[PDB]
Order: structure tokens, then C-alpha cells, then sequence
């Protein structure tokens, strides 16, 4: 449902650039002119509708015009806009015609709205807007992803003749990287359900098709099986998306170049632990829980003491079962694929030892026993608690004491205490969750030894499957790390486009000087700068005694004022602020930001699960270091991890995916206009168009501009006497162009978007006595075009007319 | 099986039963033929049919593949917006301008029968026929 | 004495997506695929909504019923209208033609035999043994 902040920061995207023509020099309108407009009962009525298209009446004036709307639906009502509120139109285009956003006359929003909308209700999903691949989310099978259309897409002699498609992104990586010997990366990034992982999976599915075979096929299926698996554990149902991954993706593959998988290397960051504690209404766990506990056969269950789905505390009762998803078929698929990773039947039974033991774990109660207030597990469940340590292969006595058993250090002594009863709940808590985290990366450290190369990485196909720009409501810990991840996203964004056009500017003698970067150095600084950032300020905070929330905020506003880029709340300044992000201004609450970032097992705890006597329960914290400590923040961690993530990217050449949720219904071809802008905007799909269109963004060869403006001089462009390049110089200086509109480089002509248009005018012009001739032959082709239509339904005509003639009987 | 039967000596004339009323036998059958399945049986048989060719003509006639997808697709390739609705004048036009065209008061006494607001529901009208 | 009014009604819906009201634009493209061409003048005298019936009296007051494609070539003048083939195609892309190449090669396939140098008597008796 279309919230009303929803509607208030679509209409902060919302702009009017150019200006509209709808007179003639006579100051008369155009009959029949078209334009966009947001002002109309429609829109006042219907929140997945932004703009409508409107006629200009005759009659109207340059600063009031007159306009009856025509689509949808209307009235007939004249009524009146102001022209800031009128949009040009691209009123005879056809959408499906071109596969680049950047290609139609006009780009304004309604415009690109509307493009993009109608390649989506014919099931078109995919559009560039270089270097950018839009995927709009069908929520239904296309059928477009087929091994049938992956042939094609890969076999295909000149695949530009195709639409856009992931598939184009997979080839076009494929080839350069053994082209030139260069490794590749591919980003996929978008909202939650907007299609990210899908996406990822076809791409993948892509690779691994090989002309002719792939004599490295065990490490291929063993890559291809993790899907499943990496799913299970580490997905769960949303409100937003029935399967969210719950943690960032990253992989290096090695690609044969005429397909197929040899070697890989999986890594997963930013795992939500809380979800395996608890759940919001109307969601779920991580799907691995629910899929073993209705998939186990009879003899695990009774093995591992399994109740059901609705018997565990660590399951919300009430949301066990999602539409759609048979958890016991998918059971079966993860365990044929943990098989196929080359896990053994004992392990693969450790594995959901583990699993049961956490379950387990969850449902020991713990009670106050006063005599200072101390915890006690309670005696009806204490039989519980060593069967969940026995399925941990922990030691129960000592995990025990773990949890009961309390160190504080006054004065400088060591004196024992008991933990109570809420202290005790976080740490059997803890355990729990440090426990299935450990679990989920100890089993794609064990795919990684099986399908790695021996001696690293020459030259790979990275694939990044994370979050893009997230801005709730109230933003947490979470929502900081996920949007400094995209702030280094965007920057390799905006160089890539910078460098590229630089380094054909230089190769072609134009000057670079007019070239435009809109940096983003200083919010990345004020998130991540040592000594001077959020996260600096954050980790001094949790690593001083007595840190608090609003103590990291104040020492926040206090330090950070010489950059905009932070800016204290106006309401409830003591322990919320606000970031300039590239996309705007975005809220958090530091509200337990300290807690957060300390939520990391450590200390004595950890001594004990690595004495297990078994051999997958002693590696999952495998060389920790013993202890509070920066190395055990989450925070610190994180940025390790993404610094050493983003100078790999950054070593690769970049594509991007960014993939659009058009509802929040789950439904196929149901277009909510609102929430589809904002998404243009947190994707810089729009701003992609802008950063094209600047310079002299319009490049041809001197024989294809001749053969594209022979008749703008034909005279010029018909002389053997002169050379091409000089040819191009004759016809531009005749034109009327201004020498700012243009420039000739060594292979190239150089002009601006708006020079191109004039001489596309100019040449229409010295061209108006075929205006009739053309039009006519035009119009008469695309009349047999819409017969030819109509023809292919006729078929299905006859037989709603025969029905209608056999009812006419029955009565 | 005994309907075909009757409605066949009903329309009979020395044993042979015309086209025409071989297709009115046909739908009061519940079947729905068109002018395919009559040029079909024209170019075996001529325009008048032995019983045994009749039964033949009724097999041609049973047209299994109908669905509401196989009927809507006209009014849907109309239908810009994709909004499952066409207007009354829409598929009047449709239907009496192509394939075996309906006249002008058949298709508005079809549509009008179906529902009285001017836009129409096309999958649940070609449901409603398919009955 | 030869009615086109079966043939007039069809493309105006064509154009209309089965409508009894057309836009002005796609009115214009109707009326041009009937070799129809007005000044800007007659233009603006036109109705702001036009219907099927405006359009069917509109069509016979214009169409050349002798020569529908008088504007690609006229029979009156002694044109002797051959030109080259990659530069039509260069002018029809110089005017913003909506037709894709799929179209223009629709547009050589109907009115051309072999690649030639093509004549404009050729496109226009072509297209008028297609209307
Ligand atoms: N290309 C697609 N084609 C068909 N269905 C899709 C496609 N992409 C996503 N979906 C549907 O949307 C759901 C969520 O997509 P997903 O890729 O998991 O989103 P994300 O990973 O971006 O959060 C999928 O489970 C699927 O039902
Ligand atoms: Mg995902």
C-alpha cells in the first residue's frame, strides 16, 4: 500500500527540466499536441498513478495552458496547469523499439516512467541505461531464462541484435574478461524482493552452459548445489520477499570461455543473528529450520528428540507455513546438494546435530532463584539442556557454568558472581545465534576447500548479490553498514563512467577539461575515516567503559562539523542523526548501536566449543583470538571486510544490475508508479541518463555521421574531391552550429546532445519536399503492420465468435 | 449420444442433413463450430451429409483447446494498458468487423446480455460464453 | 463507382485500438495511410475529438479514389521518380520514420522484386494494390 511518505519523497524526486512546445511561431498550439502531466482526479485518486497524458486545448496561453486529459481515461473537462507542471511526451514511439533509455527525445520522469512501464506489461523486463541494466521484478515466470534462450543469447553471431538481458551482461563479462585478459565484475543491487538473487542465479546458470562439456563438472555442481544451501541457511520470509537473503553475497568464478564453471570462491557478510532469536508477525526463521523439521525422516526425529514447527521458542508459532513453499521437497534438494558439496552422510548428520541443539537450546527455560538474584535452569528442563549439549558436542557441564556462572573484576580482583536471570537469557541467547552463524560460514568454508584453485585467483568473474540503499522508518546498525557498503558501490560507479569517457577523450584529441564528476569522498569519510568517521567514533565508544549510545552521537556532532555530510536530528537529537548520502539524507537511531556492535561471542564460551571432541564443532571458531576487543567489534570487522571486498572490485572492470520491485503486492504486471520512482532515484538510474547526456556525449565515425547527415550539405557530403574527415568539418561549418556544439576528433565526430538535435532538424529541413511522400508511405506500411496483428488473433476470434452464436441457440 | 441422434432426425431429409443445420444441431449439442469446421466438412462432402459424415462433422466440432486463454487473446492484444477491461464499443467493433463476423445488434445483444456497465471484464466474458 | 466505407471503418479502429474515438496524432497517420493530406490549416479547422462517423465523411470527401497515392507519385506530371535505394532508405531515417527495419525491409518486400535505383510509381502502385 502506498504509504503518504512515500508519496512525499516521490515528489521530491520529481523535477521539470525542459521547457514544453506546444505553439508555433505563430503562437497557435499545436493541434493535437501531448503532454505529461501530475495534476489530475485520477492522481488525487489513485496512488499508483503519478502522471497522466493530456492534450493541450487551442486556445491555451504560454503561461497557463488549457489541457483535457486523454489517457488514462478521462471526463473530456478542460482544465488548467501551470507550464512547470507539464512535461514534454514522447507521444509515437515505440517503446519495445530500442533497448536504451538514453535513446528517446525526451527523458524526463513520466517519460522514462512510461517507457519502462510499457516494455514491462509485454514482458520486456530488461533496459539499459549505460552502463546500467534495469530488471524490473515480473513476479511470474517469463520464460525467458530457459536453456533454450541462454543458447541463444550465447550462440547468437551478433548479440546486440537481441533485447537487453542479463544474459547480455554474462557474455559481454565472459568475453572481455578473455578478451583482454581482465576480470570482471558483476553487481546486482536493489531493494528486497526486487529480484537480485534471481537474477545472480540465471547469470550463474548462464556460465555454467557449455558448448561442448566441462570435464571440471564435480566442482561446477558442487558451486551450482550451494545455491540451495546458502538459501536455506541463510534466507528467510519477509512481509517484503518470501525468500530475502538475509546477508551479502560475494563469488570469483573461473569460466571457460565457452562456458562452464572450474573453479569458485563463495563469501557471505552482514548476517542478521537476531532472526534466528525472534521474528516480526507474519514472518519466518531462516527456511533451513522449518524445512528439517518437516522434512527429517522418522528416524531422525527420534533421534534428535525433534518436536514440530510449532513447538520451539525460536520459531514464531504462527508463521511456520509460507504460500508456495513445499519446506519438505526444498529439505530434500539441500540435502542432495550438501552431498553434492561433498559432505559426507556423517557429516551431513553433525550438521543438523548442530541444528537440533540450537533448536534445542532455545527451549530451556531459565528461572530467578533468590537466596543476589541468581539464575537457575529450570529442573523440569535441565534434561533438555544436556540433550541440546549433547547435540552441540558441548560439554554440559561447562556450558553450564558459562551461562550461570559470572567474572566481574573490582578493585582489581576477580571475584565470582551468578548472572541473572535476564543476563543468563542473552547468553544461552548468544550461544544460539553465535552458534548458527559459526555453522553457515564453517559450511562455505567447507564448499571454498573444495572448489577453490590451488594457488589463488589469475583472472575471475566476481558477482556481488547485497543490498542496495535501504531508508526505513527507524534505521538501525544493520541499515549504517549496509549503506556505507553502497556509498564504495557508488563510487565505483561514478569512476568507471569518469575514467571511460576520459580515456576516449584522450584517445580521440578532444579535451577532458569540460568533463563533470560529482564526487562522493567526503560521506564516505564521515562514515569511514580513521580517527574522523561514525565508525571511528562508534568503536572508541564500545571499546570505553561506560560508552553509551547518545555519548557516541554527541561525540559524534561535536568532532564531525567540517563536512555537511553529518547533520544532528532536530527531534530526539540525544540519540538519533542524520547522514547526507548520495541518494539524501537518511535517519538513524543509535539506539542500541553499542549493543549491537558488541554482539559477538567471545571469551570463555568460545575456549569451550573449540574442546569439542568433534571435528566440525572444533573448527567453527577455529583460531579466534581468547578474551573487550576492536578484532571481536562488528563494526571493525566490517570494514575490514569491506575495504579488502572493494580494492578486488576495484581491480575488476564493473556491470551493474539494478533491479526494480514494481509492487509491494507480489504481483505480475501491477505498476506502482511512486514507489518505482523512488527506486530510479536509490538506484541512480536516473542520474545514469544525466551523466550521459553531458559533454559531447554523441560519438560517430566520420563515414557514419555521412552516412547519417549526407543532406544537411549534400553538396559537401558529395565531394570525392575532400576527405571524410574534412568532409564532416565542411558540413558542420555550413550548418550553423556553433563551434562550442562540436568537435572533430582523430577517427570521430564530437557533438553535444543538443547539436545532434539541431542538425537532425537542420537536415529534416533541407529534406521537406519528401515530408508528404514519407509520411504517406509511413502510414500505409503500418496500417498493414496493425492488420498483420490483428490477423495472428484471428483464430481465436472465430472461436469466442462461434460460443457466442451456440449461447444465441440455448435460448 | 441419443441427442445427437434425435436433433439429426429432426433437421433430416431423405437421410442427408444440411450444413447449416448440422451446425444448429451442433451447438444445441453445446457445441461451438465456425466457419473452418463447415469449409472442413464443404470440402469432403458437399453441403449435405450422410449420418455417418454428421458424427464426423460433430468430432471436428468439439474444439478441446478452448479455454478462456485461447478466447481472450483479440481483446487482450486490444487492451493497451493491460487492465483485463475492454469498453462495450471495443469488442463490438472487434467482433463484427473480423473472422466471422457477428452483426451489429447480435454483438451488442451478447455484450448487454453479459453485463450492463460500458467496460468489460474479457476473461470472465469468454468464461461465461465457454459454459 | 467503388465504396471503400468496409475499408475506412476497418483502419480508423486499426488505429484506435477498436475505439469509436480516435487521437488527433493517430488521426493524422489514418488519414496519410490513405494517401490524405492536409494543410495545417485544414488541420486546425478539424474537430478536436473526432469519432468513426467524422472520419468515414472526412474519408470520402478526400481519398483519391483515382490515384490514392498521388503524393508518392502523380500520373498528371511527367515525372519520367527513380532514385537510389540506400539514400530513400537515408531519407526515410533522416524524417524520423517509426518504421523499424523489419518495416522497411515489409516496405522493399512489397514494392520491391530485386535489388535495383527504385522507382516511386513502383511504391505507389504497389501500396495502392494493398490497401
Ligand atoms: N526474473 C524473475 N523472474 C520471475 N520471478 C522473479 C524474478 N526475479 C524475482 N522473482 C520473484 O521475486 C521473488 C524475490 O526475488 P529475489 O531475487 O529473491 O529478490 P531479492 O534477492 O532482490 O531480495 C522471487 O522469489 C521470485 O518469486
Ligand atoms: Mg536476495
Amino acid at each position: 500500500a502506498v504509504t503518504n511518505e512515500e508519496i512525499k519523497t516521490a515528489s521530491k524526486i520529481v523535477r521539470r527540466v525542459s521547457n514544453v512546445e506546444a505553439f508555433d511561431k505563430s503562437g497557435s498550439v499545436f493541434k493535437g499536441y501531448q503532454i505529461w502531466t501530475d495534476i489530475s482526479p485520477t492522481i488525487e485518486n489513485d496512488p499508483n498513478i503519478m502522471f497522466v497524458k493530456c492534450v493541450v486545448q487551442q486556445g491555451s496561453k504560454k503561461e497557463k495552458l488549457t489541457v483535457v486529459q486523454i489517457d488514462p481515461p478521462g471526463t473530456g473537462t478542460p482544465y488548467d496547469i501551470d507550464p512547470t507542471h507539464a512535461w514534454n511526451c514522447n507521444s509515437q514511439v515505440d517503446p519495445m523499439s530500442f533497448g536504451d533509455i538514453g535513446l528517446l527525445n525526451h527523458t524526463n520522469i513520466p517519460c522514462v516512467l512510461d517507457f519502462l512501464k510499457h516494455r514491462y506489461l509485454k514482458n520486456q523486463i530488461y533496459t539499459t541505461a549505460v552502463p546500467l541494466i534495469v530488471a524490473i521484478n515480473p513476479y511470474k515466470d517469463l520464460g525467458n531464462t530457459t536453456n533454450e534462450w541462454i543458447r541463444r543469447y550465447r550462440d547468437t553471431a551478433d548479440h546486440t541484435k537481441l533485447p537487453p538481458h542479463v544474459f547480455t551482461c554474462a557474455r559481454e563479462a565472459l568475453s572481455n574478461l578473455h578478451g583482454v585478459n581482465k576480470s570482471q565484475t558483476i553487481i546486482v543491487s536493489g531493494e528486497s524482493g526486487a529480484g537480485k538473487t534471481e537474477a545472480t542465479k540465471q547469470i550463474m546458470r548462464y556460465f555454467a552452459s557449455s558448448k561442448s562439456g566441462n570435464m571440471d563438472l564435480r566442482i561446477q555442481t558442487a558451486i551450482m548445489a550451494a545455491n540451495p544451501v546458502l538459501e536455506a541457511f541463510g534466507n528467510a520470509k519477509t512481509i517484503r520477499n518470501n525468500n530475502s537473503s538475509r546477508f551479502g553475497r560475494f563469488m570469483q568464478l573461473v569460466i571457460s570461455h565457452e562456458g562452464g564453471i572450474r573453479y569458485g570462491s563463495v563469501v557471505a557478510f552482514l548476517l542478521e543473528k537476531s532472526r534466528i532469536i525472534t521474528q516480526d508477525d507474519n514472518e519466518r526463521s531462516y527456511h533451513i529450520f522449518y524445512q528439517f523439521l518437516k522434512g527429517a525422516n522418522s528416524t531422525m526425529k527420534s533421534k534428535f528428540g525433534l518436536k514440530g514447527v510449532t513447538e520451539y521458542k525460536l520459531l514464531n508459532p504462527n508463521s511456520t507455513e509460507v504460500s508456495g513453499v513445499d519446506d519438505v521437497k526444498d529439505f530434500e534438494e539441500v540435502i542432495e546438494s550438501l552431498k553434492n558439496m561433498e559432505l559426507s552422510e556423517s557429516d551431513i548428520e553433525v550438521i543438523f546435530s548442530i541444528v537440533a541443539g540450537i533448536l534445542t537450546l532455545g527451549n530451556v527455560r531459565l528461572i530467578e532463584k533468590q537466596e543476589s538474584d541468581a539464575a537457575a535452569i529450570m529442573d523440569e528442563d535441565m534434561g533438555v539442556f544436556n540433550k541440546a549439549c549433547e547435540l552441540m558436542y558441548l560439554d554440559p557441564e561447562l556450558i553450564k557454568r558459562e551461562i550461570l556462572i559470572k567474572v566481574t573484576v573490582a578493585g582489581g580482583t576477580k571475584i565470582e558472581g551468578r548472572w541473572n536471570k535476564n543476563d543468563a537469557e542473552v547468553l544461552k541467547s548468544s550461544l544460539c545465534k553465535a552458534m548458527y552463524e559459526k555453522l553457515f560460514l564453517w559450511i562455505i568454508r567447507h564448499l571454498n576447500s573444495r572448489i577453490e584453485p590451488e594457488g589463488g585467483f589469475k583472472t575471475f568473474m566476481g558477482m556481488l548479490d547485497i543490498f542496495g540503499f535501504e531508508v526505513f522508518k527507524n534505521n538501525s546498525l544493520e541499515q549504517l553498514f549496509i549503506n556505507i557498503t553502497n556509498e564504495m558501490l557508488q563510487k565505483n560507479f561514478v569512476d568507471i563512467v569518469f575514467e571511460r569517457e576520459s580515456k576516449l577523450y584522450k584517445d580521440e584529441g578532444i579535451s577532458t577539461a569540460e568533463l563533470k564528476y560529482t564526487s562522493n569522498k567526503e560521506v564516505i569519510n564521515v562514515l569511514c575515516e580513521k580517527g574522523k568517521s561514525v565508525l571511528s567514533y562508534l568503536e572508541d565508544q564500545c571499546l570505553a567503559p561506560g560508552g553509551t549510545d547518545e555519548k557516541f552521537v554527541s561525540s559524534c556532532a561535536t568532532n564531525l562539523k567540517e563536512n555537511n555530510k553529518f547533520t544532528p536530528a532536530k527531534v530526539a537529537s540525544n540519540k538519533n542523526f542524520i547522514i547526507q548520502h548520495t541518494i539524501g539524507p537518511i535517519q538513524y537511531c543509535a539506539e542500541s548501536f553499542l549493543l549491537k556492535n558488541k554482539d559477538v561471542l567471545r571469551g570463555d564460551l568460545v575456549e569451550v566449543i573449540k574442546d569439542s571432541p568433534n571435528p566440525i564443532v572444533q573448527q567453527l571458531f577455529e583460531g579466534q583470538v581468547i578474551e573487550i576487543a576492536k578484532g571481536s567489534l562488528i563494526g571493525s570487522q566490517f570494514l575490514n571486510q569491506l575495504t579488502s571486498l572493494m580494492n578486488l572490485i576495484n581491480s575488476t572492470e564493473p556491470h551493474f544490475i539494478r533491479c526494480i520491485k514494481p509492487n509491494e503486492n507480489k504481483k505480475p504486471l501491477e505498476w506502482c508508479e511512486p514507489k518505482i520512482l523512488i527506486q530510479l532515484h536509490a538506484l541512480s538510474i536516473l542520474e545514469a541518463l544525466v551523466l550521459r547526456q553531458l559533454g559531447y556525449s554523441y560519438r560517430r565515425t566520420f563515414e557514419e555521421f555521412l552516412y547519417q547527415y549526407k543532406f544537411v550539405d549534400i553538396a559537401a557530403a558529395e565531394d570525392s574531391s575532400v576527405e571524410n574527415q574534412n568532409k564532416c568539418v565542411n558540413i558542420l561549418k555550413l550548418s550553423g552550429l556553433s563551434e562550442s556544439m562540436y568537435k572533430i576528433g582523430k577517427s570521430m565526430v564530437f557533438l553535444k546532445q543538443e547539436g545532434a538535435k539541431i542538425l537532425t532538424k537542420i537536415q529534416r529541413e533541407k529534406l521537406v519536399e519528401w515530408e508528404n511522400c514519407v509520411s504517406v508511405i509511413e502510414a500505409a506500411i503500418l496500417k498493414h503492420k496493425y492488420k498483420q496483428k490483428v490477423n495472428k488473433n484471428i483464430p481465436s476470434l472465430l472461436r469466442v465468435q462461434a460460443h457466442i452464436r451456440k449461447k444465441m441457440v440455448a435460448q | 449420444e441419443s441427442d445427437v441422434r434425435i436433433y439429426f432426425n429432426e433437421k433430416s431429409s431423405g437421410g442427408k442433413i444440411s450444413i447449416d443445420n448440422a451446425s444448429y444441431n451442433a451447438r444445441k449439442l453445446g457445441l461451438a463450430p465456425s466457419s473452418i469446421d463447415e469449409k472442413k466438412i464443404k470440402e469432403l462432402y458437399g453441403d449435405n451429409l450422410t449420418y455417418e459424415q454428421y458424427l464426423e462433422y460433430l468430432s471436428i466440432c468439439v474444439h478441446d483447446k478452448d479455454n478462456v486463454e485461447e478466447l481472450i487473446k483479440m481483446f487482450a492484444h486490444f487492451d493497451n494498458n493491460c487492465t483485463g477491461y475492454l469498453t462495450k464499443s471495443q469488442m463490438k467493433n472487434i467482433l463484427t468487423t473480423w473472422g466471422d463476423a457477428l452483426t451489429d445488434q447480435e454483438a451488442i445483444d451478447a455484450l448487454n446480455a453479459f453485463s450492463s456497465e460500458d467496460n468489460i471484464d474479457y476473461k470472465l466474458f469468454c468464461e461465461d460464453i465457454l459454459q | 463507382a467503388s465504396d471503400m466505407e468496409e475499408k475506412f471503418r476497418e483502419a480508423f479502429i486499426l488505429f484506435s485500438s477498436c475505439s469509436d474515438h480516435i487521437e488527433m496524432y493517430k488521426f493524422f497517420e489514418l488519414m496519410n495511410s490513405f494517401g490524405i493530406i492536409l494543410t495545417n490549416d485544414e488541420k486546425a479547422a478539424l474537430p478536436n475529438d473526432i469519432n468513426m462517423d467524422y472520419w468515414l465523411n472526412f474519408a470520402k470527401k478526400h481519398y483519391n479514389y483515382e490515384q490514392p497515392f498521388k503524393h508518392i507519385n502523380n500520373v498528371n506530371e511527367q515525372n519520367t521518380v527513380q532514385i537510389k535505394i540506400d539514400n530513400f532508405l537515408g531519407i526515410m531515417k533522416a524524417l524520423d520514420t517509426r518504421l523499424t527495419e523489419s518495416d522497411l525491409n515489409i516496405l522493399l518486400q512489397i514494392t520491391n522484386p530485386e535489388n535495383k535505383t527504385l522507382n516511386l510509381k513502383t511504391v505507389s502502385q504497389k501500396l495502392t494494390e494493398s490497401i
